[PDB]
């Protein structure tokens, strides 16, 4: 129920933002928001939870915030292996989790 | 001892729960039990007490007849252990007058009564249990604050106080201490059009007041604090979801920047905890009369003026009476956050229940966890009929 | 480290059902909460399921409510999801997760470890 | 200060003397002390104190009309010197619920107070006077806990806790709590079937507790904890001295591993001292009501299940009623072993004394010594037909 | 600790506001509030007491029939917290007779009680606690003293005693004590004729004294005190304002070295703060009865004797009953200043209110300020018809 | 450092008004009440009236009493006096001064800045 852009780019060394917007009783609602990465063939990891926290062997160059309704991840320094598929998740008030469309990202 | 600096944040507010609660009015059917009104809660480094005004006289004694009114010479502000009646032996007096406000800075109390008539009203500002200031009536007709507890930041104890008209414009000041003494005064600056009896708390951000616009809103004024810079700002709560009492039935917009029309010269002290996300407020279930007593979960109700609650809380019944409410927090708990707090004042006897000739309260404390916990009304419950 | 090891995967002629299971160690099972979440192939991650540290509150995705049934036994730190009646929608990987918060009643996530998924195919 | 840390054995139990004793309910006749149910005594490092549940009411008011429930908003632990009664201006309120537990640890109290409708009831855990944690409700049927002393060992506090059906199987955990938060948890293990109101003391060799099975067992289980490894086990008192009420009358062979049948869906909460040959243990004097009391000495109770009293005291007279009792100690005492105590709930009122329509009680309070004392019945003693 | 020294000058005083006020009368129609008369205020270096002369009973209990006498076997000195009434159960007893005084040194506390029939009188001084020191009755007709704050000045504390008719010349002496024991005593000199009653303050010029003449005059003696040379000498005040009780109407020209003439055997106890342009007077409303009371600045009333009131307050309406007054400070305050504070005894019952056969009092407490600060009467109020 | 600027002076018809002011700089004009003083030329000084640091008090001089007016606006740190009804009596320097006392309601003195003046003529 989370939508996030299809697809985000970027250079090498650029910053790209992905978005996620859900409603006030998911993104809004609770300050449990979170983002994994996921390659393909892979099992998802966890790169922040709690809005902005990062999980000890997540690197600085992922970080994020929340404003209103609307999550926000934002990757500093692009690298050519950060090409994934990122997902934002939250918490709501059916007492359920979801996970968003998911954004891929490329590197240019 | 150091001062108290606000350098946490809040604690995520998932449900409220049980604090205290004294059982004053139940406990006084028969025993020495004082009549009092307008109960706050504050907490020093290691006690919590109970506060609140006093008329001078016991629940069951003659003198309880004509305690309806609001100011005497006997009022005085009194403070007794958390969870305790106000009893007469167990009472501590803090300083004289029908209306106060007080807090520890993290060394020593301050406190402040106000006492005279209606036209010639003064302030009495303690410090450490010494007279320290004082400042006179401006505007001539009832001076009076806040009814809650302070904040202080680095010695610095912020203090909301009105002299005027309590059904139109009014000179609402805010008056800067330190041990005692004034540093700095401020005319109330910003949107808000009328405040009375602010309710405050204090975070890493700064000091927020929720206040009452007797005048004309059915929303909440909101005075933001800054004790450093000893600067603020005003506004309403944009909600829809309107918190004062009486009131009109809830929009599906709300306000910011003007007080939301439907019931004027009128209303009841409240709160609310502005947290973005974690934001909650308080208000009666009732709309035409004090009574009953809910917490709402409303997102972003400071600045969202279509935000509705996306969960809650009973603390009262609808069938139960109500009264003041306000907020407060133990600044020098263990923790990375605070703990946020609130109580409910619970009006027994006099003006609904004219079986009896006396006005009295109990106190019902709640705080905050992280846990959605269950929840139960905790109503007063004295039976009536036991005073006849 | 933590591990989380499903299996009970396989195909499942419509209208039957199947039951899945994790196997988990490398810390105590008995103080995080769990949770399934699915993946079509194809398809971004779907929440199906969570049940808290002691078994007493489970909660599920309305896509399953009502067909699938989540449970935990601690004594021998294994995860179950029993799903029945199962459908074409219902094919996809299945993984076991790790709630973060230790021993609370809060089933918000994040999802600290994830297994690596077992496939079921309707 | 430091953790208290259990290192020494028990003294040798030869005979018991008065310790405390409030007359509570014959002081309350005439003068402002509270109605309060299920009593208990624990120390802190340099102050033995009593508690228990309060009704929010004195005994002559009009609200004691009805104290005979178990369950409401007005409950709250209090707690007031020992042997002193529970009166309205000496008592302290620790915290509020309508069932607790508590214990300093050798540098802090914690307690923990039970709270909510029957199934949405939840526990807040306090520690050094302030909020620290919570538990929900995980059965959804009266969580419950103690109603005693709870020892802890270098900070950590076990507690046992229940929630489910009293008259069948229920979920039966044990919380390892320091300094007011959770470390771990179990699930009830062993073969005791059905666990409530453990009554808890500690020695060197870990934490012993003596529970009421209110399911099935005339015999009382015993959980054996281990505070360092945070692990435990139980089974039955073997003796075929049955402790509970109601009860059959005694077997010649007891049980180890199952309930001793005769009386369900009943009992009484008690203790034990489990010391091999130095072995005591506490019931009442008729086997169809909670009246009289006596302390039986027999040896390895624990294990032997043709084990029979050689030695006695009697605490109470039959002819008096009784109630709950329990286990608690001096853990900071000079010595070089640990003095038992023990205490017994004296009930008055509903459900027996029809003509009133209070319940209330006293509280008589015993300890252990090496020399063969002197006995005497310690009654309550007060005079029913002075409260009509 | 260090011996309080009298360092600093009084704070100019522009206006009058309420420091206490411990509605003893009015709490005391329900509750367990002894009867006491002839009140003080006095402070340690932390907290300020009220402090009176007890009868030995409650208002309601049937021993407060005859209260009116002055001297009995019953009457002690206690003391209680500032403002809250003087309660059976908060009171503590500094020491037993009918007449006393008491004064902290910065130290420990002083305090003299004077008991024994009226032929054989005699001063019992106690210091931290214990008796130091006795002084026997020199005139052999009622050994009295001050009946207020007593001040030191690095450790001695001057005490004014007389022996002697009340409607005539009487033996009039100061004893310098220091930790209870007697350094010096002097005979008084100057120009005062009779002194009874005397309200002492200090300041870094030294201690100063306003005190009764129950013989001859409508005007007030003045003991003037060096503590350092222990030295003394005593005059009138000069103003033409007239302070005692029964008094004639004021002259236009007063007396300084002789008593002012009218009425004769009789006066009230009373204070004054003497300090050049920044001087005030207290005294009754009415000229006939101990009703009202006002504060008047006066300048230079010592030593002006035409002088006449600039400014002034109303304490007490002259529609309610008065008492005895008298001053006091808080010798331990931070500041530059001393500031001035009085008390002022409200008289309930008899020999007013014939309706009852009790009398008993009242306390209100006021300090000064340097703002101008609006003004309030401070009444008892109880309402004797409920007593009835 | 404290300066006080009179402005507004010039010559006035008797019976027409005239309205003076003071701009206030280098202190906090919030914090202290303000007089204004007269001097007649070859006069001594005439007090002529004072408003507390708030506004809320204001007296005057018997000389003026009912035809002048005092008045601050604490936002422009600017003084006012409002003068109608001129006599040739009230021909003089007016000043501005700057009471010493600290956010009280004691309007006492001493003046313990003044600024130059302006004259005003009838
Ligand atoms: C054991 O203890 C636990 C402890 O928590 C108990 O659990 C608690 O139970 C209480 C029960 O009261 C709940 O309180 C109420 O919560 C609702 C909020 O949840 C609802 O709305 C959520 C928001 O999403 C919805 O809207 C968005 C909008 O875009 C939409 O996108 C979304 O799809 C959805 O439509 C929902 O998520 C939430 O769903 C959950 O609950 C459903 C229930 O059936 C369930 O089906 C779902 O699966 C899911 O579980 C749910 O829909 C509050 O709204 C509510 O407050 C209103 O109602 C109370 C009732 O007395 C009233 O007093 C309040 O004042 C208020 O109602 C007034 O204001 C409204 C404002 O808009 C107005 O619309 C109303 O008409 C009404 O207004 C009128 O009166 C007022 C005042 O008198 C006046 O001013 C007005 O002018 C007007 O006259 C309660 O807060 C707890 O949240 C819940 N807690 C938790 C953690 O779950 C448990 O029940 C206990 N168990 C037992 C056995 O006792
Ligand atoms: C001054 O103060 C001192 C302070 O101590 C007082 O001294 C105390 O006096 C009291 C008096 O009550 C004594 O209490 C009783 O003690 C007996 C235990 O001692 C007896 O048994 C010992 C064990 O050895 C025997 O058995 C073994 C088995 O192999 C055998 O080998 C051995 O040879 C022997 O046969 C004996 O050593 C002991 O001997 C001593 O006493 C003799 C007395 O006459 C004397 O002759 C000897 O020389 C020697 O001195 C003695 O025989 C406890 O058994 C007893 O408890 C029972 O009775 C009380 C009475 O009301 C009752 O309440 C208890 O509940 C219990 O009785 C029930 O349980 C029994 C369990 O088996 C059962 O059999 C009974 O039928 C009964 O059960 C029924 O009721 C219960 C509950 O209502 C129900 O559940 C059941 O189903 C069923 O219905 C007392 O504890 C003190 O010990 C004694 N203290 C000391 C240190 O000495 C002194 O008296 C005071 N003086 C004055 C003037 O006041
Ligand atoms: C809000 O709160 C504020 C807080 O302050 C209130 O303000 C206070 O209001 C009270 C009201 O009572 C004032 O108290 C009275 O003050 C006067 C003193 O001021 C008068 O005198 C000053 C002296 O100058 C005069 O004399 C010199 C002599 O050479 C002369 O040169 C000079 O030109 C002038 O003539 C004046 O400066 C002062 O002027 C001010 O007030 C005027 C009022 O109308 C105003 O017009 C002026 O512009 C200016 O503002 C003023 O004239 C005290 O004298 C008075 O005390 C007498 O009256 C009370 C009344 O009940 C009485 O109880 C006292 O006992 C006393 O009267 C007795 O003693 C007199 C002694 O000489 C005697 O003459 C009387 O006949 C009488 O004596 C009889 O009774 C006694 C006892 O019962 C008995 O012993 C005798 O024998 C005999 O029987 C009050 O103190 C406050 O000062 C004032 N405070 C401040 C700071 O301003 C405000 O009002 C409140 N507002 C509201 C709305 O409530
Ligand atoms: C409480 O005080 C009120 C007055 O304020 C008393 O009411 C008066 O009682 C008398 C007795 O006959 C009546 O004549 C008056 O008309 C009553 N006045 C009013 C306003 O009703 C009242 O009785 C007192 N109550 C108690 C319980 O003492
Ligand atoms: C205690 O409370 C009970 C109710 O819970 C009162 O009993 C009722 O008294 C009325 C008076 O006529 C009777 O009509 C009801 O039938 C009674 N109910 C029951 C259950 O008996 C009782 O009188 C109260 N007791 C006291 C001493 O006040
Ligand atoms: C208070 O004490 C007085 C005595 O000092 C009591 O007055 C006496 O009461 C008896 C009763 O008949 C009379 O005969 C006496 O003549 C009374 N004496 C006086 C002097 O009046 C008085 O009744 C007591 N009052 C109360 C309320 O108990
Ligand atoms: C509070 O913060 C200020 C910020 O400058 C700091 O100077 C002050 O020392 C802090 N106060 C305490 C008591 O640490
Ligand atoms: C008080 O003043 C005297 C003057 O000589 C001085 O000696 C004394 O030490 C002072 N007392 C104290 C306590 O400082």
């Amino acid at each position: 129920v989370l939508t996030q852009p299809a697809s985000v780019s970027g250079s090498p060394g650029q910053s790209i933002t992905i978005s996620c917007t859900g409603t006030s009783s998911d993104v809004g609602g609770y300050n449990y928001v979170s983002w994994h990465q996921q390659h393909p063939g892979k099992a998802p990891k966890l790169m922040i939870y709690d809005v902005s926290n990062r999980p000890s062997g997540v690197s600085n160059r992922f970080s994020g915030s929340k404003s209103g309704n609307t999550a926000s991840l934002t990757i500093s320094g692009l690298q050519t292996e950060d090409e994934a598929d990122y997902y934002c998740s939250s918490y709501t008030s059916s007492t359920t989790n979801v996970f968003g469309t998911g954004t891929k990202v490329t590197v240019l | 001892r150091n001062f108290n600096n606000l350098t946490k944040g809040l604690c995520t507010i998932n449900s409220w729960h049980i604090y205290g609660k004294d059982n004053a009015v139940r406990i006084g059917e028969s025993s020495d039990v004082l009549v009092t009104r307008e109960p706050y809660v504050s907490c020093d480094p290691d006690e919590c007490r109970f506060y609140a005004l006093s008329q001078g006289t016991t629940i069951r004694g003659k003198h309880s007849n004509g305690t309806i009114h609001d100011r005497s010479q006997y009022r005085a502000l009194i403070s007794w252990p958390l969870s305790s009646p106000p009893t007469v032996y167990n009472s501590r007096v803090e300083c004289i007058g029908w209306s106060s406000t007080s807090c520890h800075d993290g060394k020593s109390r301050m406190s402040i009564c106000i006492s005279g008539p209606n036209n010639n009203a003064s302030a009495v500002v303690w410090y450490n249990r010494r007279p320290v200031a004082e400042i006179n009536t401006w505007a001539r007709n009832i001076l009076r604050t806040q009814e809650s507890e302070c904040v202080c930041h680095n010695g610095v104890c912020p203090v909301v106080f009105t002299d005027g008209s309590a059904t139109g414009p009014a000179d609402t000041r805010i008056y800067y201490f330190k041990e005692g003494k004034i540093l700095k005064w401020e005319s109330l600056t910003g949107t808000a059009k009328h405040i009375e009896e602010c309710s405050c708390y204090g975070e890493r951000t700064g000091i927020t007041c929720t206040c009452r616009d007797n005048w004309q809103g059915s929303n909440r004024p909101v005075i933001q604090i800054d004790p450093v810079a000893m600067t603020h700002t005003s506004q309403y709560i944009c909600s829809p979801v309107l918190t004062d009492n009486p009131r009109p039935n809830d929009p599906n917009i709300g306000k910011c920047n003007d007080p939301y029309p439907g019931n004027n010269n009128n209303g009841v002290k409240g709160f609310s905890y502005l947290d973005g996300a974690n934001t909650w407020l308080g208000r009666t279930i009732s709309t035409a009369s004090r009574s009953g007593y809910e917490m709402l979960k409303v997102p972003n109700a400071l600045t969202d003026d279509r935000s509705k609650p996306i969960q809650g809380q009973t603390i009262v019944l609808n069938a139960d009476w109500s009264g003041y409410s306000g907020s407060f927090m133990d600044y020098w708990a263990e923790g990375d956050c605070y703990r946020a707090c609130f109580y409910v004042e619970l009006i027994r006897g006099r003006p609904k229940e004219d079986k009896v000739w006396w006005t009295s309260n109990s106190i019902v404390s709640m705080c905050s966890s992280t846990e959605f916990l269950g929840q139960w009304n905790w109503p007063d419950g004295a039976k009536i009929e036991y005073f006849l | 480290q933590v591990q989380l090891v499903e299996s009970g995967g396989g195909v499942v002629q419509p209208g039957r059902s199947l039951r899945l299971s994790c196997a988990a160690s490398g810390f105590t099972f008995n103080n995080y909460g769990m949770h399934w979440v699915r993946q079509a192939p194809g398809k971004g991650l779907e929440w199906v399921a969570v049940i808290s540290y002691d078994g007493s509150n489970k909660y599920y995705a309305d896509s399953v409510k009502g067909r699938f049934t989540i449970s935990r036994d601690n004594s021998k730190n294994t995860l179950y999801l029993q799903m029945n009646s199962l459908r074409a929608e219902d094919t996809a990987v299945y993984y076991c997760a790790k709630d973060k918060r230790f021993i609370t009643m809060i089933l918000v996530g994040p999802f600290d470890y994830w297994g690596q998924g077992t496939l079921v195919t309707v």
